[PDB]
């Protein structure tokens, strides 16, 4: 009982073991999303058609002459693509049921809550051609971070 | 605040109160949300004893209200937003009831009867005010960050 | 090199005398200037003139 | 160490930094370091080096 | 001391009482009019403190993060007392540094 | 320092404390608030114009 | 960020804590409370009701983004949990006194030994090695707002902290011993605890 400095580190070397860094940004974003987003959306959801909650979508494309295919970067990127998903709020009319219709397209920030990596181990982020030191934080819109 | 000209008068406190429109001294608005009677004003701001120094500074303060003077008149002098429009009182007052639940310290509350609770806020703002020209303490540091 | 800049062992501990004989230069005067035995004087002012 | 012609000042509150009381007019924490660029600054020193 | 007045609390305006000759307050709202408490009326002052006994570091025990002093607790009893001064913008307030001891709150002063 | 006093603002600044308004009827009221009157009276006494 | 709702529900509730007018003389002061600025409160005695919600930090009861004031100058009790603030993870001492003596450390050896318990790992559940994560669900490590700092006594080195310990009752510095190095400032200038 006294405490010695070499164990302070072995404390904050643990902070650094889940915390990791950029860890807040990167989380002010892994909140948006769901999130108190829903909400702002029904804070002028009237006109003499109401606004619902919203479904959440993974990061896709759709292109002619091709289909339906999920991105997957950063084999994207190159393609001067823009990493976005779909919104899709339910519009109100009345026959019961809502609409599920198209809103634009929201740009995901990567390895995010809702990313198309987040729980994705080591071993298995090379596969994708990506590098398990990136730490995410940036988006890659129409091409580049 | 202001304290210049000493010919004209006796250090006078005024508010703005966004986003429209002049200058509007304090008691203009107390009398604008439920308490018009002239004390009961003071003891938002100060607590006697008392410590007249600090409320002293009021006399000025008050004389502005001295024409008010109930609630009628109050929301009145409030017609100037603007880009050319009213005509005239009715449509005054209703606009002053607006500011008062959206501009008039947004935050709190936005509802409807929740105007004893802005009465206060008012009396602290301007109670910390009072400290600094008395010389009681030191203006806030803009510094922070903190 | 670094020898260059570490000064002699013996003509240090004089350096460290030297150094904390004048906190004592402190103590009389952080707590002398409580006792209201400063003074002050000239272009002020006395909190000034204790700084100085 | 300085700082516009004041030596490490106050504020947050009473006080140079979170690691004194306050009142604290000495040099044992405002602005001044004992040591050298050798042993050679302290934390509650290294600071108020990089500030001035 | 210029108050107010009961019925309909307001401002209190002076005036003489010239005929009898003695002070007299009353108001510009109603009609009300009570007597004089004192010769004095108004008072300017450039300065020269504004705290006199600042009641009354009733927070100071509290305050972890202050000075504290040993033994010698005037009256009450007790050891280990806070400390501290003032310092307001200008002066030169010196340092009328007071005290309050832990089990009590005696602003003890001290040369 | 016959002229270091000898061309300076000077004013009223020997006051500064300060300025008090008390109404007093008859020539010869005061009260206090201390002591004076006594001084007062001995200037009335000597009624030398006192009417005028 | 986090809401702005269940934070009231800890002091409206408790304890008493009244709203509406209450003014006229009496309640002041009687000090009064803020929270996001916004000062729908009076409460009188803060003792109780201060310890009583940092203890809800180190449960993690509440979101440990809250700040805590308590402005023993100018009264009040500001409270703030709008996100934008920022932090800083420090150790604490937690003095009543009651247990050991007076302090003092707030961890144990223990502790450590069984956080290396998790380098080791994963090899487990949730559960979850508490990593971190948990160190905070345990009163040991508080989150301190910038704020924050104003009201509170941080050390610099457990040294100093040993120190101003064993003096609370008097012991030998040694000063006759250290061998260059970064000249602290001793002993210890008041400061109790």
């Amino acid at each position: 009982e006294t405490l010695t400095q070499e164990d302070c580190w072995t404390v904050i070397s643990s902070f650094f073991e889940e915390t990791s860094l950029a860890r807040q940004q990167l989380f002010s974003f892994d909140e948006f999303v769901q999130n108190t987003m829903q909400e702002i959306v029904d804070d002028d959801s009237t006109l003499t058609i109401n606004f619902g909650q919203i479904y959440l979508s993974r990061p896709t494309m759709t292109e002619a002459d091709g289909s339906t295919t999920t991105m997957f970067p950063q084999e994207a990127r190159l393609r001067n693509l823009t990493y976005s998903s779909p919104l899709y709020v339910d519009m109100r009319k009345e026959d019961e049921e809502p609409s599920k219709v198209f809103i634009g397209k929201i740009p995901i920030m990567l390895r995010s809550t809702f990313c198309i990596l987040n729980g994705v181990s080591d071993s298995e982020l090379y596969d994708l051609n990506e590098c398990p030191y990136d730490q995410g934080g940036y988006f890659i819109i129409n091409g580049s971070e | 605040l202001m304290a210049r000209n000493t010919e004209n008068s006796g250090q006078t406190i005024r508010a703005t109160l966004p986003y429209i429109r002049s200058d509007i001294p304090i008691v203009i608005v107390f009398r604008a949300l439920g308490v018009v009677p002239d004390r009961d004003i003071l003891e938002h701001i100060c607590y006697d004893p008392n410590d007249f120094q600090m409320l002293e500074m009021m006399k000025p303060c008050i004389e502005e209200a001295f024409v008010i003077q109930d609630k009628d008149i109050a929301l009145d002098y409030i017609g100037k937003r603007g880009s050319t429009t009213g005509v005239t009182r009715e449509k005054r007052l209703r606009y002053a009831h607006d500011i008062l639940q959206k501009e008039l310290l947004p935050h709190i509350t936005t509802m409807e009867g929740f105007e004893t609770r802005k009465a206060f806020f008012l009396g602290y703002m301007i109670h910390r005010m009072l400290l600094c020209a008395l010389e009681r303490r030191e203006p806030d540091d803009r510094d922070h960050f903190g | 090199g670094i020898g260059d800049t570490i000064a002699d062992a013996d003509t240090m501990k004089e350096v460290t005398r030297t150094v904390k004989e004048a906190r004592r230069q402190v103590a009389e005067c952080i707590q002398d200037a409580q006792h209201n035995r400063l003074k002050p004087e000239p272009g002020m002012t006395l909190r000034e003139s204790f700084e100085a | 160490q300085i700082v516009e012609g004041k030596r490490i000042p106050f504020g947050f509150k009473y006080r140079t930094l979170p690691h004194f009381p306050k009142d604290d007019d000495s040099p044992e924490s405002r602005g001044f370091i004992e040591n050298s660029y050798l042993r050679g600054l302290t934390p509650q020193e290294f600071f108020f080096h990089a500030m001035a | 001391n210029f108050q107010y007045c009961i019925e309909c609390n307001n401002m209190l305006y002076p005036r003489e009482d010239k005929v009898d000759r003695v002070l007299r307050l009353a108001c510009r709202n109603c009609d009300y009019s009570e007597i004089a408490a004192t010769s004095k009326v108004y008072r300017h002052e450039l300065q020269s403190s504004n705290v006199e006994n600042t009641t009354v570091s009733h927070d100071a025990s509290t305050d972890p993060t202050l000075p504290r002093s040993d033994k010698e607790c005037p009256r009450c009893h007790q050891h280990e007392a806070v400390f501290y001064q003032t310092h307001s913008r200008r002066g030169d307030t010196m340092m009328t540094l007071i005290y309050v001891c832990v089990h009590c709150g005696f602003a003890f002063e001290e040369q | 320092k016959n002229v270091q006093t000898q061309i300076e603002h000077t004013t009223l600044s020997t006051v500064t404390s300060a300025t008090e308004i008390h109404y007093d009827p008859d020539p010869q009221d005061t009260v206090i608030e201390e002591d004076k009157d006594f001084v007062e009276a001995f200037f009335a006494i000597p009624d030398e114009e006192v009417e005028e | 960020g986090s809401p702005s709702a269940p934070i009231i529900e800890f002091l409206e509730e408790w304890g008493l804590e009244t709203l509406e007018d209450y003014n006229p003389s009496a309640s002041p002061n009687a000090t009064k409370v803020f929270v996001n600025g916004v000062w729908l409160g009076v409460h009188r005695d803060p003792a109780h009701l201060t310890e009583t919600l940092r203890s809800l930090r180190r449960r993690l009861d509440i979101s440990a983004e809250v700040s805590i004031v308590r402005d023993i100058r100018e009264k009040e009790l500001r409270l703030f949990t709008d996100a934008g603030r920022i932090c800083r993870p420090l150790f604490i001492v937690d003095n009543n006194p009651n247990s050991e003596r007076r302090g003092e450390l707030c961890i144990r050896k223990e502790h450590i030994q069984q956080l290396i318990e998790d380098k080791d790992r994963y090899d487990i559940d949730p559960e979850q090695r508490f990593g971190w994560t948990a160190l905070v669900s345990s009163g040991l490590i508080e989150y301190l707002d910038a704020e924050e700092e104003e009201t509170v006594m941080i050390a610099m080195s457990p040294e100093d902290l040993e120190a101003s310990r064993q003096m609370q009752a008097g012991y030998e510095v040694k000063e006759e011993l250290d061998p260059a190095q970064r000249v602290k400032p001793a002993p210890n200038p008041h400061v109790h605890a």
